[PDB]
C-alpha cells in the first residue's frame, strides 16, 4: 500500500525537476524556498502525481 | 521516416485532400500557437481548391467504386483516375502508359462508363 | 498525389505544458517538429492531421519531461517518376517554366514544351512556337509527366521536379481538346 | 536514448569498407616540420587533430569532432591472431569438403540441448566446447563428405599445415594458404556454427580471416607533440608499405614463391600491428630498441576539505560548514516564482557580502561570472528560466565523507549551517558512523548539483535515517563518552537539581508549557526535582521497556521483578513506563553505541522525526 | 519479487537472507522480536 | 573518490548521485546509434544530417549519452574487426 | 552457487561470468579480456560495473525504479 525508499527519493526528485524547468505546481501560493523543497511540501500533502509503475 | 513506425498509407485524391487541408487551415483558430500553415501548404491548399474537380463524398464513392472494377485499379491508381477524370480512350493511355497493366479498349470505355457517371455537371 | 500516414511514434510533452490535454499537447509538438519537412521516404508532411490514442506517461532519469507512446495521423506528398500530372504555370522564366503541381513545383525545360520550335518572348511573358502559334503564359493550366526528381534536403525548397509536355496527350487543355477532333 | 544492451561480435569486410570514409592507399604520415596534410593515411576526409578544421563533410572544427574510421583493402587475405588458435580449434573439429561437424544426428539433436542448459554460464559452456572439439578430432569420417580422410592440422605462430595423402604410406605436410583457409570455412553452413563458438549473423567464421583491414580515426591517433609520432601510425605504413607491393607484384608477373614471401611477410606486419607482445612473433621496435605498444598494449598497460571541530548545539543531520567554503561552492538554482526575489537580492549581493553568487546561466547557456563588471546591469531582466549559482545556504544538501571509507556509514548527507571560522563542524554522536575523532582528522565536503542528486541525498543518505547499523540489529549514532556520564549524573538515586538548575537548562532542550515541567517529587529535605522525572520529561507517553543495567551483576544480581500477573523501591532493572523513568540509570547499556534496547526501540516503533529529537535533546 | 539475483538472470538467493528481512531493520537477527510486541498490550 | 566510494553510493543506492559526480561532472560525450544496426551512426556538419554506415541516411538512428571512455572503447574493439552491436532499449 | 563451493575472488566468483566489460577492466588481463573478447559470440548485461563505465544508471538502488504520470491536467 506504499512505498519504497528509493521510489520515494526518485519521485520527489522527478517531481522537484519538473518544477525547474517551469511547470507550475499545485496548491502552494505562501511559500519561498527551491523547487526540491516545493516537491516536498507537495509530497507532504500526497498531490504528487508521479506514480511508481511497479514489475508484477 | 516520420516516427518510430508506419502501420498504415492510403492514396488519397486532391478532393479529399482539399478537405483536409482546410481543415488544418481552419484550425488556426490555435490561439496559444496560432499554428500558421507553412507556405508550400498554403500553396498546396490553392493548388487543391482549383483542381479538386470533385466534392470530397463522391470522389471518395468513386475511389472505391473504380477499384471494386478491376483487380489491376489498385488505390493509387483509382485516386489518380478521380483526380485527372479521363474523358476518353486517349486520356485512359496516358495514365496507364507506364503502369502494370494497359487496358484494352473495352474495359477502358467501362472506366470511363463509370466515371461518366459522378462528373460535376456544372 | 497525396497519402494518409497512421503512424505510432513517441512524443515527450514538456513539463510546461502539463496544463493541456496530451492529445491537444502532444499534437503540438509534433507538428512543431514534424510539419514543413520532406521526408524522403514518404514525402512532403504537409500536416498531422490528429492523435487519435496516447499511452501512459513515463519519466525518465535526468529530463523530467513526460515520454508517451501516440498514435497520430498525418498527409503526405511523393512525387513519383513518371507520374502523370496536372498543374498551373506558377512562374516564367528566360530558361524554364515552373509548374504547380501541389505543396511543390516542377521545372518543365523549353525543349520540353511543345512539339515545335520555341522561343521565349523577352518583351512580354511567354513562350512562342515558330510554326503552331501555341503560347504559354503566366496562369496558365498544363498537364505534364514527370521526368526527374531530385531530392537534396528535407527542406522542400531545395528539391526540384523535372517534368515535360512533349508527349501524346499532354499540355494546355485547349490543345489537348482541340486535338481530339 | 540510453544503452540497453552490447552485442558483441565480428567485424565483416562488408561493414569496415562501409563504415570507412576513405580507402587508405598511400603509406605515410605527415611530413614535415611544415605543412602536415596528406592523401592516404592522415586528414584525406577522415579527421581533424590540428588547428584546422578541414575534414570529412561533416566539417566538424578540431574541438569536438568523432574521429572517422578508415579501411585498407589487403591484397591477400590475413589470420587474425587473436582467432588463431580458436581457427585451429575449429578447422581440425569440422570437415573439409563438407562443413559439417563431425557429429551424428543423434551427437547434435543431444549436444544443442545440452547447449541450451548451459546457454549463459561462460565458465560452464567451453568444457562442452573443448570436449566437443576432441571428439570431432578423433573422427575420420564426417556424415557430409562422403568422408574423405582429413590431414591433422598443425599451427604457429599464425601458420597452419595438413599431412595429407598422395603417396600411400606417407605423410607429407600441404602448406595452408590464408585464402585457402578462409574459403574453406566459407562452406561451414550456419546450421554447424551454433554447435560451435561462433555466430550465423554475428561472427561468421570467415571473417576471422581478414580481408579488409579497418584503420583507426585520427582522433584514436594523436600525434604526441614535444612530433612524437604514433606507434600505430607508424606499424599501419609499414603494412600498407608492404601490401601495395603485393598487389604490385600480383598484378605484373606471378612467380608464385615471390608472392608467397611477400603474403607472409604481410601476415608478420599485420600479426604486429594486431599484437606486438605476441608469442613467437618478433616485437617491432622502433629505432632505439624500445618496443612499439599497439593495440594489444593500448587498452592495457564541487568539493572541500578541512578540519573537523565538535558542534553539540547544532541538529544531529547539521554540518558546520565554514562560510569561506559556503562563498566559493556554489549551487545551480533556476529562478522560478517562488525564489524570484531571493536569487535576485543573492545575484545584485554580488560575490561579496554573504548570501551572494558567483555566476549565472542564462537559458541560452552562457555563463556569466559575476566578478567583473558589477551587478547592477547583470542582475536586470532575469525572466524565469535562467539559473544563479548562490552561495551554500543554510539547510543545503550536503555529502560529508571521512576515509578511509569502511561501511556505507562512512558517506552521510547532512545539512549546511553556514558559521564563521574555518572546520567543519560535526555533532558529536555522528562520530561512530564517520569513525573519526578530533586530535587533527580532516574530512571531505560535496555539494551536488542537479535536483534529482540532492534530493536523492536527502531522501536516502540523510543523517537520521541511519542511526542503525546495517551490519548488527543495533544504533551506531548514539551517545559516546560524556552523554553516558551525563546519563548517569542524570538518572542517579540521589539527583536533585535546584529549580535554577532545571528550569534554566531545559532550554537545551525545549518541551514544557503546561502538563509537562510539573510538579516537583521531592518538598521533602526542599522543594526540588529527581533527575528520574526530569530525563522523564522526554520520552513518549507510551514507551514501558525495561531490561537489566550494567551494574546488575556480581553478588548485585539481585532479581525482585513481579510482573502485573504505584510505589519506586529498585535500582538496576531499569524501568520506564510511559515516559516516566520509575527505576535505573542510564549508562553504556541504557544510551550509546552496539547496545540494542531503548534507542533502538524508539527507532523502530517512531524512527525520523522522534529519533533526532531524542538523540539531540539528550546530549545537550 | 523479493529475491536476490546475479546480473546474468541468476536466481542466486530464493528471497533474500530466507526470511527477506533487512538486518538494518530487524531486532538482532530476529524476525521481528515477537515477545515485545506481545507486551505491547496497554 | 574511488572504488569504496562508489561502493558506499551502491550500498545506498545513489545512482543519480554517481553519474552526478563521476560523469555529468566531466566528459559527456553524445553519439549516435543506429537501431537496427547497432554501429555508431554520423552527423555531418556543413550539410547537418546523419546516415549511419551500414543504413543509408533514411533510417531513423536514436541519441545515447555517455562517457567518453566507452565510445573509445567501441572504436578500438572496431578497429580489433570486433563488432559491438549496441542493443538500443526505448526511452 | 554453481555446484561447489569456490573462492570469493579471481579463482572463484570474482572470476566467474558477468558481463564481458565485468572482466575488460579485469587489470590489464592478456590472457583474459583478450581471451574473453576473442570469443565473439554474445553479450548481455544488467549488471553494474558495466553501466557506470559506460555512463548509465546503475540498475541497483532507484535504478531499478521506473516512473509514471497521467499528465491531464
Ligand atoms: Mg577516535
Ligand atoms: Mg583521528
Ligand atoms: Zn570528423
Ligand atoms: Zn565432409
Ligand atoms: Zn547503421
Amino acid at each position: 500500500f506504499r512505498y519504497t525508499r528509493f521510489e520515494k527519493a526518485r519521485i520527489i526528485g522527478a517531481r522537484a525537476l519538473q518544477i525547474a524547468m517551469g511547470a507550475p505546481v499545485l496548491i502552494d501560493v505562501p511559500e519561498g524556498i527551491t523547487p526540491l523543497q516545493a516537491a516536498l511540501l507537495e509530497f507532504e500533502k500526497g498531490v504528487i502525481p508521479i506514480t511508481v509503475i511497479r514489475p508484477s | 521516416m516520420i516516427g518510430r513506425k508506419k502501420l498504415e498509407e492510403h492514396y488519397i485524391t486532391i478532393a479529399e485532400a482539399k478537405e483536409l487541408l482546410e481543415r488544418r487551415h481552419a484550425e488556426g483558430l490555435a490561439e496559444n500557437p496560432e499554428e500558421p500553415m507553412f507556405y508550400e501548404a498554403r500553396v498546396s491548399l490553392e493548388h487543391a481548391e482549383r483542381f479538386a474537380k470533385l466534392k470530397p463524398e463522391q470522389a471518395r464513392e468513386l475511389k472505391e467504386k473504380l477499384m471494386g472494377l478491376f483487380d489491376w485499379i489498385n488505390e493509387r491508381i483509382a485516386a489518380k483516375l478521380v483526380d485527372i477524370l479521363p474523358e476518353d480512350y486517349l486520356d485512359i493511355r496516358v495514365i496507364f502508359a507506364k503502369e502494370e497493366y494497359m487496358p484494352t479498349p473495352e474495359e477502358a470505355e467501362e472506366i470511363i462508363k463509370v466515371i461518366d457517371e459522378y462528373r460535376p455537371l456544372e | 498525389m497525396y497519402k494518409l500516414l497512421k503512424v505510432k511514434d513517441v512524443v515527450r510533452i514538456p513539463p510546461r505544458m502539463f496544463t493541456m490535454d496530451p492529445k491537444e499537447a502532444a499534437k503540438i509538438v509534433l507538428r512543431e517538429t514534424y510539419e514543413g519537412i520532406y521526408d524522403r521516404d514518404e514525402g512532403v508532411v504537409l500536416a498531422i492531421l490528429d492523435v487519435e490514442e496516447i499511452s501512459e506517461g513515463v519519466i525518465v532519469p535526468g529530463d523530467g519531461a513526460t515520454y508517451h507512446e501516440a498514435i497520430f495521423n498525418v498527409l503526405v506528398w511523393e512525387p513519383r517518376n513518371q507520374e502523370v500530372v496536372e498543374g498551373e504555370v506558377v512562374e516564367m522564366m528566360p530558361y524554364g517554366a515552373f509548374i504547380r503541381i501541389g505543396p511543390m513545383d516542377g521545372l518543365v525545360h523549353i525543349s520540353q514544351l511543345m512539339d515545335d520550335y520555341v522561343v521565349f518572348d523577352e518583351k512580354n511573358r511567354q513562350f512562342i512556337g515558330k510554326e503552331t502559334n501555341r503560347v504559354l503564359k503566366l496562369g496558365d493550366y498544363v498537364r505534364a509527366r514527370i521526368i526527374g526528381v531530385s531530392v537534396k534536403s528535407r527542406v522542400i525548397r531545395e528539391n526540384k521536379i523535372n517534368m515535360t509536355m512533349r508527349q501524346p496527350g499532354l499540355g494546355k487543355f485547349e490543345w489537348i481538346e482541340k486535338e481530339k477532333k | 536514448k540510453v544503452i540497453g544492451s552490447i552485442e558483441f561480435g565480428i567485424l565483416s569486410p562488408q561493414e569496415i569498407r562501409k563504415m570507412s570514409a576513405a580507402e587508405i592507399t598511400v603509406p605515410d604520415t605527415y611530413d614535415d616540420d611544415g605543412y602536415p596534410i596528406e592523401g592516404g593515411l592522415m586528414d584525406k576526409r577522415l579527421g581533424v587533430i590540428d588547428p584546422g578544421l578541414r575534414c570529412e563533410t561533416c566539417g566538424a572544427r578540431a574541438g569536438e569532432c568523432p574521429g572517422h574510421f578508415g579501411h585498407i583493402e589487403l591484397a591477400r587475405p590475413v589470420i587474425h591472431v587473436g582467432f588463431a588458435k580458436t581457427i585451429h580449434r575449429v578447422l581440425e573439429s569440422t570437415c573439409r569438403e563438407c562443413g559439417r561437424i563431425k557429429l551424428t544426428d543423434e551427437e547434435i539433436e543431444e549436444y544443442m540441448q545440452k547447449f541450451e542448459v548451459m546457454g549463459d554460464r561462460k565458465g560452464a559452456v567451453d568444457k562442452l566446447i573443448k570436449e566437443i572439439h576432441k571428439k570431432a578430432k578423433e573422427r575420420m569420417v564426417c556424415p557430409h563428405c562422403g568422408a574423405p580422410q582429413f590431414p591433422i592440422k598443425f599451427e604457429r605462430p599464425t601458420i597452419y599445415w595438413e599431412l595429407r595423402k598422395d603417396e600411400e604410406g606417407n605423410e607429407y605436410k600441404h602448406r595452408m594458404m590464408p585464402s585457402e583457409v578462409r574459403d574453406r570455412l566459407e562452406k561451414i553452413p550456419d546450421k554447424d556454427l551454433p554447435l560451435l563458438g561462433l555466430h550465423p549473423e554475428k561472427s561468421r567464421p570467415e571473417w576471422m580471416v581478414l580481408t579488409v583491414l579497418p584503420v583507426p580515426p585520427v582522433t584514436m591517433r594523436p600525434s604526441i607533440t614535444l612530433r612524437a609520432e604514433d606507434d600505430l601510425t607508424h606499424k599501419l605504413v609499414d603494412i600498407i608499405r608492404i601490401n601495395n607491393r603485393l598487389k604490385s607484384n600480383i598484378e605484373a608477373g606471378a612467380p608464385q614463391l615471390i608472392i608467397e614471401d611477400l603474403w607472409d611477410l604481410l601476415q608478420y606486419h599485420v600479426t604486429t600491428y594486431i599484437n606486438n607482445e605476441t608469442s613467437g612473433v618478433p616485437p617491432a621496435k622502433h629505432k632505439s630498441g624500445r618496443p612499439l605498444k599497439t593495440l594489444a598494449q593500448r587498452l592495457k598497460g564541487f568539493s572541500a576539505r578541512t578540519v573537523i571541530s565538535p558542534d553539540p548545539m547544532i541538529s544531529i543531520n547539521e554540518v558546520g560548514v565554514p562560510l569561506a567554503v559556503a562563498m566559493e561552492l556554489t549551487v545551480p538554482e533556476k529562478v522560478t516564482e517562488f525564489n524570484y526575489e531571493k536569487l535576485k537580492q543573492r545575484v545584485l549581493n554580488g560575490p561579496e557580502k554573504y548570501p551572494g553568487a558567483n555566476y549565472v546561466i542564462d537559458p541560452e547557456g552562457r555563463r556569466i561570472r559575476l566578478m567583473e563588471s558589477n551587478r547592477e546591469l547583470i542582475a536586470e531582466k532575469l525572466d524565469i528560466g535562467w539559473t544563479v549559482e548562490r552561495h551554500l545556504e543554510d539547510g543545503d544538501v550536503v555529502l560529508f565523507n571521512r576515509q578511509p571509507s569502511l561501511h556505507r556509514m562512512s558517506i552521510m548527507a547532512h545539512r549546511v549551517r553556514v558559521m564563521p571560522y574555518r572546520t567543519f563542524r560535526l555533532n558529536l554522536p555522528v562520530c561512530p558512523p564517520y569513525n573519526a575523532d578530533f586530535d587533527g582528522d580532516e574530512m571531505n565536503l560535496h555539494v551536488p548539483q542537479t535536483e534529482e542528486a540532492q534530493a536523492e541525498a536527502k531522501i536516502l543518505m540523510e543523517v537520521q535515517n541511519h542511526i542503525i547499523s546495517p551490519r548488527y540489529g543495533g544504533p551506531l549514532i548514539a551517545g559516546i563518552q560524556d552523554h553516558i556520564s551525563g546519563g548517569y549524573l542524570l538518572t542517579r538515586e540521589g539527583a536533585y537539581f535546584t529549580r535554577y538548575e532545571v528550569e534554566q537548562m531545559l532550554m537545551f532542550a525545549g518541551m514544557d508549557v503546561n502538563e509537562l515541567p510539573e510538579p516537583d517529587k521531592y518538598e521533602n529535605g526542599e522543594p526540588l526535582w529527581s533527575g528520574k522525572t526530569i530525563f522523564s520529561l522526554l520520552l513518549p507517553d507510551d514507551l514501558t521497556i525495561w531490561y537489566r543495567n550494567k551494574l546488575c551483576d556480581e553478588p548485585e544480581r539481585c532479581e525482585a521483578l513481579e510482573k502485573l500477573i504505584r510505589k519506586l523501591a529498585y535500582d538496576g532493572f531499569v524501568y520506564i513506563q510511559n515516559g516516566k523513568l520509575l527505576s535505573g540509570a542510564v549508562d553504556k547499556k541504557a544510551y550509546g553505541r552496539e547496545d540494542g534496547k531503548l534507542l533502538d526501540i524508539i527507532v523502530r516503533e517512531y524512527g525520523v522525526e522522534r529519533a533526532r529529537q531524542f538523540l539531540d535533546q539528550v546530549t545537550k | 519479487d523479493g529475491t536476490v539475483r546475479d546480473p546474468t538472470g541468476i536466481i542466486v538467493q530464493f528471497k533474500y537472507g530466507e526470511d527477506g528481512v533487512d538486518p538494518m531493520k530487524s531486532w538482532q537477527g530476529k524476525t521481528v522480536d515477537v515477545d515485545r510486541v506481545i507486551v505491547r498490550t496497554l | 573518490f574511488g572504488e569504496m566510494e562508489r561502493d558506499v553510493l551502491i550500498g545506498h543506492g545513489a545512482a543519480m548521485l554517481l553519474i552526478e559526480r563521476l560523469l555529468e561532472e566531466s566528459d559527456k560525450t553524445e553519439v549516435w546509434v543506429c537501431e537496427s544496426c547497432g554501429h555508431l551512426a554520423l552527423e555531418d556538419k556543413r550539410r547537418g544530417k546523419v546516415y549511419c554506415p551500414v543504413c543509408g541516411e533514411d533510417e531513423r538512428i536514436s541519441k545515447v549519452e555517455m562517457s567518453y571512455a566507452f565510445k573509445l572503447l567501441l572504436d578500438e574493439l572496431k578497429a580489433m574487426v570486433i563488432r559491438p552491436s549496441l542493443r538500443l532499449k526505448d526511452r | 552457487l554453481d555446484g561447489v563451493i569456490r573462492p570469493i575472488g579471481r579463482h572463484g566468483i570474482v572470476g566467474e561470468k558477468a558481463s564481458v566489460l565485468a572482466r575488460a577492466a579485469f587489470e590489464i588481463t592478456t590472457q583474459h579480456l583478450f581471451a574473453a573478447a576473442e570469443r565473439g559470440e554474445v553479450d548481455p548485461l544488467n549488471g553494474v560495473v558495466e553501466n557506470v563505465l559506460i555512463g548509465q544508471p546503475v540498475p541497483v538502488g532507484t535504478g531499478i525504479v521506473k516512473l509514471a504520470m497521467s499528465l491531464p491536467l
